[PDB]
């Protein structure tokens, strides 16, 4: 099938230099249209250019013409976005597609690049259990959490006991503190028997100060009943 | 330049209902002499890239479901989802490609109504782990409601506390349409360690009074 996979997220200061990739596959790369797409947080989707591989004719936006290079390597089957001179507003989620032509929709997406610019220091989180309450429930379903608090930037990824617990999880949008952290909080609701025979650990990932937390969540124990 | 105006921003319709997305361009996008609309419709869910959905107006993608069409011609179109499922949440945008550069609408957030649901509600203190490093974090949990519109208080001592909380809600669930939402009270483990009885009050139609759920400060 026709896949589009995009280079991983991106963490830059201004002023820097970056290029990201997107290569093609399953399908004749120097017989169709690439180009890119921004989307700027909590927006919509900007056209940024296009080029065709087969002899790297460029068109680009008005609005991005002289800002970007939109660029083609079809003997690797990779198309690519770059800048000299990264400002802190040009964080944002990049996304490349396959197009079909210069007056054509957009039917192939990559997954996206994320590319963050800032002059903050990059900082790994702290993560804390929300450990489930020794309270007696209502319909024997207990909730419990990993609190990953004090980081930057943006994302952290969060499983439960590696990916084998799914059901029941919730995993916050992050929220932007006073101090410029982010915070975050995981929960799942499970069993109110499972406390005392299943283990429950929060597998806190974050890349960009690649920092790995595995936090187990246990109950309380403060009563001898 | 062409503008790409979607109506309405945000619509929301029940669990096998119509629904119905209007798009707008400023120029016609119907190139007459071969009479075809240079216009696409897309979806795009949180945390994915935007799928195609139509082109040319009308023409489903392949492996795109029934329930997905796309009319109009020249200025007005339209995006209908005949049946609405739960997994249909998403922003819609539609795009024109009759002249360049390329330019899309911005997007029209599509939700499910369904029944409403109470949430349920936890508290946690902050950990031992927390409290060592100087810092006491509350969280309040309101699992699984709707509708969206909800209001947390916390108090302390009895006192209502004002701009030391923030909140963060999920995407609508596309299973089961509900939303989850958190509440987080920070303060100093000193400030923290000033009081004993620390409070989240819950008011959602869902429920008949607002709910309370609290805690001593170093029960367990």
């Amino acid at each position: 099938e026709v896949q589009l996979v995009q280079s991983g997220a991106e963490v830059k200061k201004p002023g820097e230099s970056l290029k990201i990739s997107c290569k093609g596959s399953g399908y004749s790369f120097t017989s169709y249209w690439i180009g890119w797409v921004r989307q700027m947080p909590g927006k919509g989707l900007e056209w940024m250019g296009i080029i065709y591989p087969g002899d790297s004719d460029t068109r680009y936006s008005p609005s991005f013409q002289g800002q970007v290079t939109i660029s083609a390597d079809k003997s690797i089957s990779t198309a690519y976005l770059q800048w000299s001179s990264l400002k802190a507003s040009d964080t944002a989620m990049y996304y490349c597609a396959r197009y079909d032509g210069i007056y054509g929709e957009l039917d192939f997406w990559g997954q996206g690049t994320l590319v963050t610019v800032s002059s903050a220091s990059t900082k790994g989180p702290s993560v804390f259990p929300l450990a489930p309450s020794s309270k007696s429930t209502s319909g024997g379903t207990a909730a419990l959490g990993c609190l990953v608090k004090d980081y930057f930037p943006e994302p952290v990824t969060v499983s439960w006991n590696s990916g084998a617990l799914t059901s029941g999880v919730h995993t916050f949008p992050a929220v932007l503190q006073s101090s410029g952290l982010y915070s975050l909080s995981s929960v799942v609701t499970v069993p109110s028997s499972s406390l005392g025979t299943q283990t429950y650990i929060c597998n806190v990932n974050h890349k960009p100060s690649n920092t790995k937390v595995d936090k187990k969540v246990e109950p309380k124990s403060c009563h001898h009943h | 330049d062409i503008v790409m105006t979607q109506s309405p921003d945000s619509l929301a319709v029940s669990l096998g209902e119509r629904a119905t997305i209007n798009c707008k361009s400023s120029q016609s996008v119907l190139y007459s002499s071969n009479n075809k609309n240079y216009l696409a419709w897309y979806q795009q869910k949180p945390g994915q890239p935007p799928k195609l959905l139509i082109y040319w107006a009308s023409t489903r993608e392949s492996g795109v479901p029934d329930r997905f069409s796309g009319s109009g011609s020249g200025t007005d179109f339209t995006l209908t989802i005949s049946s609405l499922q739960a997994e249909d949440v998403a922003v819609y945008y539609c795009q024109q490609y009759y002249s360049t550069p390329l330019t899309f609408g911005q997007g029209t957030k599509v939700e499910i109504k369904r029944t409403v649901a109470a949430p349920s509600v936890f508290i946690f203190p902050p950990s031992d782990e927390q409290l060592k490093s100087g810092t006491a974090s509350v969280v309040c949990l309101l699992n699984n409601f709707y509708p969206r519109e909800a209001k947390v208080q916390w108090k302390v001592d009895n006192a209502l506390q004002s701009g030391n909380s923030q909140e963060s809600v999920t995407e609508q669930d596309s299973k089961d349409s509900t939303y989850s939402l958190s509440s987080t009270l920070t303060l100093s483990k000193a400030d923290y360690e000033k009081h004993k009885v620390y409070a989240c009050e819950v008011t959602h139609q869902g429920l008949s009074s607002p709910v309370t759920k609290s805690f001593n400060r170093g029960e367990c």
